[PDB]
This record gives C-alpha cells, sequence and structure tokens, in this order.
RNA sequence: ACUGGCUGGGCUGGGCCUUUCCUUCUGGAGAACCGCAUGCCGGUGUGUCGGGGAACCAGGACUUUUACUCUGAACAAAUUAGAUCGCUUAAAGAAGGCCUAUGCUUGAAUACAUUAGCAUGGAAUAAUAGAAUAGGACG
RNA sequence: UACCUGGUUGAUUCUGCCAGUAGUCAUAUGCUUGUCUCAAAGAUUAAGCCAUGCAUGUCUAAGUAUAAGCAAUUAUACAGCGAAACUGCGAAUGGCUCAUUAAAUCAGUUAUCGUUUAUUUGAUAGUUACAUGGAUAACCGUGGUAAUUCUAGAGCUAAUACAUGCUGAAAAUCCCGACUUCGGAAGGGAUGUAUUUAUUAGAUUAAAAACCAAUGCCCUUCGGGGCUUUCUGGUGAUUCAUAAUAACUUCUCGAAUCGCACGGCCUUGCGCCGGCGAUGGUUCAUUCAAAUUUCUGCCCUAUCAACUUUCGACGGCUGGGUAUUGGCCAGCCGUGGUGACAACGGGUAACGGAGGGUUAGGGCUCGACCCCGGAGAAGGAGCCUGAGAAACGGCUACUACA
RNA sequence: AUAAGGGAAGUCGGCAAAAUAGAUCCGUAACUUCGGGAAAAGGAUUGGCUCUAAGGGUUGGGCACGUUGCGGCGUGCGGUUAACAACCAACUUAGAACUGGUACGGACAGGGGGAAUCUGACUGUCUAAUUAAAACAUAGCAUU
C-alpha cells in the first residue's frame, strides 16, 4: 500500500536511484479520515504493538477550557469558520487541528451567574420577555460573592459582546483523526484581535 | 532479519568461556536475563566444563531438575541461566558455596568461599529518581530495585546488600583513594588505589589508577568498580591482580615447579 | 538579522504552552512562569547571545528559545551560500592519505545547517555548528557561533 | 655470582641565580620550618595549642588556530607471527602432570593491524592570527 | 637465496623483444597406483525445468474427561493411566543461493532530550459474592459429488473460549451551603488507575535597611520591646522525574481460575482463622533486540561536460498519516541544489568485509564458498493473523509453464 | 442525400465522393545554403450550475505665527504612517465541488499524411473563344 520511505526519493545532487527492495512491513501509511460534524460515529484500529487508535469520522460535541477563569465545561459545535491552511477544509465543515470553531456559550454563562452574582451580556432587558428573579437563600453569599467580584475584575468588552449572541469562538487544540476527540480552548486577548479582523476583511 | 535470533554458532561464543573449536557445531546461547549476552557465565558451562560435576549436555539439566543448585538463595531451573559479577552460588549437598570474579587473566575462576561470607553481595548502583507516587528509589547493575533509600547514597557508589531481606547495610562513597577492581577493557581483573579523575564534558570520562607494585594504569569510568576503601570487603583470589610481565612469570613457573618437585 | 514583522501570516504564531492572557499580574524572575519569553542554556561553555533573551521573533527550530536539543559531534567550516531563508551552506576541507606514494591530496565537502535570526551571517565566515535531530530532508546541524572577521 | 668505593668517565632526567621560573580564586585534609609545658637516654609523640600551608584532591575563571610525533583509552572470534606440553615422530590438537592415593596441582600467554574518531606530553620543521585613519594595552 | 641463460652480424659493443626457469587451498585431462592421519566436492555454461519420499510440532501433581477405554475395587460429585476434541504456545529460528545493486550494500566510529519491544529478572495498584448468563467441539444418528487435509441439515454437554458484575477502611483536599449574634458552622457532593485538553509548583549558592497598606502571636509594668521561622531530586543541556486543580471517554485494569499439605481457636456453628506453589494482571527498570542516524573510505572509461524541477527538484509555514523524526504526503509562499578537488551517463564475465596466492623492501592479483552484514524463493503487485511477516514447506489476482 | 459484410478486387490512371479541421497543454526525425524542414509525425481536454483567488483609479495626512467668510494662500519646520481609511470601475487568466441516457468547437465555420525519382532555383508573365507547362522573364557570370 502507501509507503514514507525515501528510496523512491531523487538524490541531492539531482541523480536517480535504483530499486533496491521490496515494500517493507513497516513504513506504510493509511488513508486519511476526514472528520465532520453530525451524529458520533467511530471506528477502531489496531496499530503496532498491539495498541489501538481511534478514528473519528462524525463529532458534534467536546471539551472546551476557558483560559482566565479556570472551567471545563463539554458543549456542542455549531459550526466551521476559518483555517488557516485551505479553505476547502472551512466550506466542507470538516475539521482538523487549529480550525477556528464556534461554540455554544450556555455552559459556560450559567456558571459566571453562581460563582459571581452579577449578570453577563443580557441586553434582552428591551424585550424583558425572560426576565426572572428567585430568592436567594443565604445572605452569607453575598459576603462571598462581592468578594470573588471585586477582587477578580470585569470581562472585557470584546469578549462580552459575543456573549450576548450566545455563540463564542475556539480552537481545536487536538487531534480528532489520532485521538478521537475534538478539544480546544476559548481565544482571547490580542490572538482575539488577529483572527476577527482577518475573519471579515 | 524478521524476528529474534535463537542459535548461537561455535567460533562465535565468547572467547573468555575457553571453548574447543572441534566437538559440535553450536554453542549454549545463554538465555535473556539480568546480565548481558556477551559477558555472562551460563551455568551449564559453570557446571560442566569448569567443576566437570556432569559428563554431557543430557546429565547437566538432571542435576537442575531436581533443585540442587540455588543462586543468591533462591533456586533456578534452566540450564543456561545467565550469571554474572559478583553472583553467590550455593550447593547445599556438597557443600561450598562460590563466587564469581574475574582473575588477572580476564575470565571467571572458581573461588571457594566461606559460609559467614555467602549472605551478602554489594553492587553497583545505576540511577537514582523518583518512582510513581514520590517514593525515591535506586537500581543496581544486576536489576535489583529498592525503595526507600539513604538520600546520602549517589549514582556511581556501592552498596552492601542484605541477600536475605534486600536491604542495604552500609555503603561507599566513590572518590580519590578507594580500592577498586576493572570490569571491563584491557585492563580486566587488575586491582589499584585511585589517584585522581578527569572528566570530559560530553561523555567517556577516565580515572587514574595505581596498583600496588607502583603500575600505572587509566580506563573508562563505565569499567571502574569500587570494593572498598581499605581492606577489601569481599576476599579476593590468589595473587590479587598484580599482573606480572611475562619473564617473570617462568621464572616464577620455573622456582615453583622445581620448588615442589 | 532584519525581520520586518513578527505575524505576518495565515496562523498565529507563539510559543506552544506560554499562557498570556492573565487577569492577575505577577512580575517573576522565571523565563516562561510569569508568562514572559522563554529561554534555555544549551551547555558545553556555549553563551546565549544577547539578542536572543529581547528579541521578538518566532522560531521553533532555533537553538534558542526554541524546542531543539544539540547533541553529537561539533564542526567547524567556511559559509559558501548564504541565498535561501534560514539556511546556509559550509565547505569542509581536508587531506586524504594515499599509502603507495608517501603524499597527501586534497578533497572536500558541503554540508547544510540551519541558521538562528539571532546571528548575523555573511558570506566567507567561519562558524561552529552542533549536531541535532533531523530538521528537514537534508539539515542536521544547526550554528552556534560566528568568529569574529579579520 | 655477591658487596662497597673511585673528587672514575659517559648516557637520561629533575631543581635554582643570570632582565626570563610557570595563570588564578574558593574549599578540603594536612606536612616542613617554629616556639609552649608535660617526660627519657639534645633530639622527640606532647595538643582538637597557634605563626603555618611543600605537595596533593575537588570546583570556577582565563589560553591564537591547523599539520606533525610520543604515550594512553576503546575495538571479533578464526587467520599470520609466536610461548608451553614427546598425540610412538609429523601436519594437527589445547591439552596435561605427581606417590598409588577413596587426592593434590597447572595451562588455555604475548605482539601486529591502522584509514578515520577520542584524550595526554613535546614545541624543531611548514602554514596562520595581532596595535597604522589607533576602533590599541593598563588603573 | 636481493640470482638469470639461448636468438639480428663475416666478427664487435648496445636499445629491444621472443623463448627458457619456479610457485599456486587453481580448474580440466592423459599414463600409473601398496600402507598410515585428515576429508573438499552441480559456484563458473541455464536465479533453466522437475516424477517419487522426507524435512515442525507440542502434557505436567497443577486449563476442559460420563470415551457403550484399560486397570484396579478406599472414596455415590469427581479422584489411577488415558485416545479423541476445545483452549494455550511455536511455526518470523534454522538450511540454500549470489539474480539485482557503483555513496547503494558494507567497514571502523557516534546519536536516539526522535521510537516499538513477546519473553526473562526485580519491584509495584483498598472500588447472587457460600460464586452470574447464553452458545459450541468431541459423540450418536441421517446425506450429497468420478474427484481433494471439501462439507451439509437434525439431537446432547464444558472453560483459564466469549460476555456481565459486588466502597470491605479512615484521614486529608476542593466545591455548594440548612441555618445567625456577622466573627464560623449543621450536612451535601466529588476525590484509585488508563485515556484527551487547559492551568500551577518544580526554589538559591555574597548583605544592611528604611516606608505604605495590616495581622499568627509570645512576654508583659498595658507605657509596649518585638516577631528568630518548614520542605524542594537529577543532567554538559529541556516544557525532565514527580505533585496539585477544573473536566472529559461507544474506554481500560484493580483475580467468579488450578495443585499439594491436615493445622490452630470455642460462643460446637455442616462456624472463624492459617502455609507453600501453578497460571494471570497496571506502571517503571532490565535483558534478547529492531527501525532510523553522524564522520571518513570503493574498479575502468571524456569517442560521457554540464545536470536536477511533465507529475518535488532546494528551503519556509499550517495540517494529514506513522510506533516516532523527516518534502513521507495535502494546501499556500520563495528560487534554489551538484560540478574540472571529475558532477551526470555508460561498462562490470561486480554481493561487501574478515581474508587466500606470490615476496629483500615497496607491491601485483583473487575473494560464489564454513565467520559477520544485506537481498531472493519462476516473474510483478496486494493482504490477513500476530509482540514480531509485505512470509511463499501462508492466502488473492494477472503473465509464462504444467 | 443514405446504405449490411468486404475496402481500389473498378479503371489508361483513386476521376468523383468520403475521412482530417477551432482553441489550451505535451511531444516532434533524416537532411540543410544553419535562415529552415514544422501546423512534421503523434496524444489529452471542451456543457450547465454554485463558489474561491489574482491583475486597478481618486481623495485624505504634525505643530508655530500672519491674511481671509468651520477656512485658501504666505511661510518657519519636522516626519516617511514597520502603509492605514473611505469611495469608484470594466474585462482577462487560473483552481475546486455538485449534476446528465459519456453528452459538450452539439447548427455554421473548418489542413488528409508519409518514403522516393525526373525537371525548372525562388516571387512573376503569355496563345481573349480547345494547350498555364519542363515554355518566357529574373538576379548572377562572360564576350564585343
Amino acid at each position: 500500500g502507501i509507503s514514507r520511505d525515501s528510496r523512491h526519493k531523487r538524490s541531492h545532487t539531482g541523480a536517480k536511484r535504483a530499486f533496491y527492495r521490496k515494500k517493507r512491513a513497516f513504513e506504510l501509511g493509511r488513508q486519511p479520515a476526514n472528520t465532520r460534524i453530525g451524529p458520533k460515529r467511530i471506528h477502531i484500529v489496531r496499530t503496532r504493538g498491539g495498541n489501538h487508535k481511534y478514528r473519528a469520522l462524525r463529532l458534534d460535541s467536546g471539551n472546551f477550557a476557558w483560559g482566565s477563569e479556570g472551567c471545563t465545561r463539554k458543549t456542542r459545535i455549531i459550526g466551521v469558520v476559518y483555517h488557516p491552511s485551505n479553505n476547502e477544509l472551512v466550506r466542507t465543515n470538516t475539521l482538523t487541528k487549529s480550525a477556528v470553531v464556534q461554540i455554544d456559550a450556555a455552559p459556560f454563562r450559567q456558571w459566571y451567574e453562581a460563582h459571581y452574582g452579577q449578570p453577563l451580556g443580557r441586553r434582552r432587558q428591551q424585550k424583558q420577555g425572560q426576565v426572572v428573579e428567585e430568592v436567594k437563600k443565604s445572605k452569607s453569599v453575598e459576603k462571598k460573592q462581592a468578594a470573588r467580584f471585586a477582587a477578580h475584575g470585569k470581562v472585557d468588552p470584546a469578549l462580552e459582546k459575543q456573549f450576548e449572541a450566545g455563540r463564542l469562538y475556539a480552537i481545536i487544540s487536538s487531534r480528532p483523526g489520532q485521538s478521537g476527540r475534538a478539544d480546544g480552548y476559548i481565544l482571547e486577548g490580542e490572538e482575539l484581535a488577529f483572527y476577527q479582523r482577518k475573519l471579515h476583511k | 532479519a524478521r524476528g529474534p535470533k535463537k542459535h548461537q554458532k561455535r567460533l562465535s561464543a565468547p572467547s573468555h568461556w575457553l571453548l574447543d573449536k572441534l566437538s559440535g557445531a553450536y554453542a549454549p546461547r545463554p538465555s535473556t536475563g539480568p546480565h548481558k549476552l556477551r559477558d555472562c557465565m551460563p551455568l551449564i558451562v559453570f557446571v560442566r566444563n569448569r567443576l566437570k560435576y556432569a559428563l554431557n549436555y543430557r546429565e547437566t539439566k538432571a542435576i537442575m531438575m531436581q533443585r540442587l543448585v540455588k543462586v543468591d538463595g533462591k533456586v533456578r531451573t534452566d540450564i543456561t541461566y545467565p550469571a554474572g559479577f559478583m553472583d553467590v552460588i550455593t550447593i547445599e549437598k556438597t557443600g561450598e558455596n562460590f563466587r564469581l570474579i574475574y582473575d588477572t587473566k580476564g575470565r571467571f575462576t572458581v573461588h571457594r568461599i566461606t559460609d559467614e561470607e555467602a549472605k551478602y553481595k554489594l553492587g553497583k548502583v545505576k540511577r537514582v529518581q523518583l518512582g510513581r507516587g514520590g517514593v525515591p528509589f535506586l537500581v543496581t547493575h544486576d536489576a535489583r530495585t529498592i525503595r526507600y533509600p539513604d538520600p546520602l547514597i549517589k549514582v556511581n557508589d556501592t552498596v552492601k546488600i542484605d541477600l536475605e531481606t534486600g536491604k542495604i547495610t552500609d555503603f561507599i562513597k566513590f572518590d580519590t583513594g578507594a580500592l577498586a577492581m576493572i570490569t571491563g577493557g584491557r585492563n580486566m581483573g587488575r586491582v589499584g588505589v585511585i589517584t585522581h579523575r578527569e572528566r570530559h564534558d560530553g561523555g567517556f570520562g577516565i580515572v587514574h589508577l595505581k596498583d600496588a607494585l607502583d603500575n600505572t594504569f587509566a580506563t573508562r569510568e563505565s569499567n571502574v568498580f569500587v570494593i572498598g576503601s581499605e581492606k577489601p570487603w569481599i576476599s579476593l583470589p590468589k595473587g590479587k591482580g598484580v599482573k606480572l610481565t611475562i619473564a617473570e612469570e617462568r621464572d616464577q613457573r620455573r622456582a615453583r615447579a622445581l620448588a615442589a618437585a | 538579522a532584519t525581520e520586518l514583522t513578527v505575524q505576518s501570516e495565515r496562523a498565529f504564531l507563539k510559543q506552544p504552552h506560554i499562557f498570556l492572557n492573565s487577569k492577575v499580574k505577577v512580575k517573576s524572575t522565571r523565563p516562561g512562569k510569569g508568562g514572559r519569553r522563554w529561554y534555555k542554556d544549551v551547555g558545553l561553555g556555549f553563551k546565549t547571545p544577547k539578542t536572543a533573551i529581547e528579541g521578538h521573533y518566532i522560531d521553533k527550530k532555533c537553538p534558542f528559545t526554541g524546542m531543539v536539543s544539540i547533541r553529537g559531534r561539533i564542526l567547524t567550516g567556511r559559509v559558501v551560500s548564504t541565498k535561501m531563508h534560514r539556511t546556509i551552506i559550509i565547505r569542509r576541507e581536508y587531506l586524504h592519505y594515499i599509502p603507495k606514494y608517501n603524499r597527501y591530496e586534497k578533497r572536500h565537502k558541503n554540508l547544510a545547517a540551519h541558521v538562528s535570526p539571532a546571528f548575523r551571517v555573511e558570506e566567507g565566515d567561519m562558524v561552529v555548528v552542533g549536531q541535532c535531530r533531523p530538521l528537514s530532508k537534508t539539515v542536521r546541524f544547526n550554528v552556534l557561533r560566528v568568529l569574529p572577521r579579520t
């Protein structure tokens, strides 16, 4: 099958090498697996030494970690929006490492409400359709919560706007073809300005 | 070549086994174990070729099946078991104990030892580091790993092993003025006192020794084995590794012959 | 070296595992711990140049501020070509001995090495290189020191 | 065959003064030359005594760069040269020997390869570098 | 043993070749042939074609026994030896040959801080239970085809085959907090290991202060004088060894297995405890290794002088794939790389080396062949099982023979 | 205008008809007056639809004074935006996915080719109404 040896190449002086031996059991290659967004589907493969790898064909959710806060929550992926290598990766909605995606922001907002006693990204006040309040069943929590809010600080405006729509930008940092999992982190700071400028221009 | 080898050709066996080039085509091919294949002492070679207790291959394994012979206090039942430096071989039925140690000519020799000395060993340390759970451990030159060692012990030193409970009881630092025995190279079997050591960054440091007769020699660090500060802990064989020249050997040989007869 | 911009590519260039977005500000002397530039010491009596520690360039193959370790032979030669990007060609000369005629003859070989943006290398200068892991089809050495010009 | 001597004549080597002699700091243990009092037949262990570190060991910094030669390390068995033992001699082999032993004892050496690579001493011969628009050395 | 002689002329001295002389672990052939020690042998031309036979199987006290098996008669679950058959392991080692191959194989010398590793050796893992569920082989019996180590449908029964599954401990750490007197607290959850991502620790190695913010405290005459301070391994060199926090997974492992001994307690219950082995099992270390990799070194030829990038030729970046590095592969972007110190191409009656023959010294020539490394099983490609194969006394397809 | 199987067996003679044909990318011999032969010979691609990338123009640039109905000039300087922002405008070239009764220069338009002999060097001209050629002319050479 596919081989990854250097015998078939051409020497650095331009000379053409001659046939040496037949193909070996090692130096083989395998067919690439193109991950897609959809219902979960994974195949097992028996690799060298009796170990195993996990081919991911279709995935829809994975771990994403918030850097500054330090929370990791499982959520779903909406779609692929950018890829530095090839445009066809974006159009097909096929995801690999270092692919910018959009994820659901619901699990992360809820944790912020419980940890800090302040609302995050709520412009539905004009409509006030879903406004609701539940009585807080303690008074020591304000001493605990106000200490946290006054110490850590506030979110920057760039990340706050995304919370209004409910969609957040992230980068896949895993290798789905090898480990069968799509994992990444929420991108923020100077790295946010680089991709946002590139995304729409 | 499509897998691992399982045969050993005669004329390719280690030289220090002293095997005749005739009478067969193959060699014992020592099995895998704690010691390297190149420098090991297969049990069949010791029992049959040196002690001459067993006549041939067939009767060598008849003895082993009865669990008569043991090494380091545990019985071994495979004829091609790799024994090595400092190992203690005990045969209770005949009633003597052996220690494997080089002579001045670079080969293993028979060496009787007393019962009191046959209950301890000593070995060079290979590495020290932290294991799983933060528990410190070290490994010796014969693949013995022991947890919770003395924090003062570092690499290249030697430690005395109980050999009954496998616990360290005292150790010797690796420094100038120690008494050492060489384990590899052309200076195999010599005994000397470390004079000074020179190190080269990038590997292969060398140490300078001095014999009892004011002779001088050098070797790589990987071949020096400290066995004591003074009055070596183990019992050295006859000759103490002094490496007489060829001129003196024939003078002593005839002097010994005429003195006896 | 002369580099116009640090971020001039499709992706975002950054040192791995160097966290850059921390709410609290803490000043520390350690290179990589606080969030500032990371660097190491090669050893073998080789001193880190000043340009490496205070520079802003990003390189994953440089022996300084990089993920390559130097181990093996150390060689010397003279540079003959500097017309690629971050790569140079050095020339080594020696004498081979012919036993029958009891005299020598001249011979030479050509070598390829990786040059970091920390150094500035021109043609006809002597350099010292060190072995590393395969970085390309024909690159297995890394530049370490540039000897002063006459 | 042993021993001493020659103001013995030679060969190889190590110390000082001649304008030259030999980098440097830290630590280790500790001598020589010195007195202190205590004791024998003008020398000495004296002691956690002190003026004191010849040499040595460990660690750091400094030193124009190649060729050449000397000594080491590392590197295969067989083969070549070569030591030992009357297989009835020999080509071979690695064996054997001692009174008599219900035992003792020994051998299986050494040199060579030779190109390339790693250390050490030497500093003749053959190349190379340095202060001239001082961009030079020192405190 | 550092050696020479015959031949041009009527005769002479030279250059110069022809012929003579000796060896060969170097093959053939002719004539002849009593004994002792040792025993090479279808390599050269055809890596051309093959009838017939053999060359790989394996059981201990210890995986599964209702043999209409034998043998005894201490075993009413079984109990001695034990065909057959399931299960486990090996068959990837040996043995043969020299077709291809001119920086390729190979030699001496380095690296793996760039990876996999059956087996051996030494350590090492607290989260119905007096014992869980369905099949199948051997066997009985009924059949098909001229034909093979081809196989059909019907009826029984096992596991160390296959598939499930049980906090027996505390402490400590981190979150939510029912409930106030605002200064801490009822009680609630998580916390072995493997897998994947993000974050934190992993210290230095000369010393003296004086300020702001504000709190463990000792003593105390209440004016306060104040405040000594606990760990941290390794390399020439790392994001190393190791540890902590938030989560994740068609997701692991942490013993429903077997043999010998016949013991000790009292609440005498078909109750509790207890020894030595066999076979397995997660991680680290070791052994036999394997794959890549640094430096230098190969015969003749110029009537072979310029070569490489159609459709990677040299380098940069993001990924894919692999046990891992890598232009090994996919996109985007630069214009490079070797050469008179002989590149590129053509020849080889060419596997490389240790080494053989012949000798003053210097050399010339041979090496298919008992030792080491590489390749192949009529010519090409593809693949299954497995720790390990691109295997041919393993499978699939084409071409040529049969 | 079209024809099964054969494909010049017809005839003085392949006379008439058929076959090839646009554009883009590969490939190309003997011979030679070194300019040619050459479109040599011989191969591949071609619709519809939804997308991506590349090739341009114009106007704006910091202070410090004086004139003027938020500013046009007079200047005195400094700086080279590690090239940003707004607006405007036609076509030409390259690449990917999907789709069909495998079709796509869909009509029109549109070269058959190769190995040789005889003869005139070439372009050019003539028997209007049966002969367009090897005939005439030509540059070059020589003579009076």
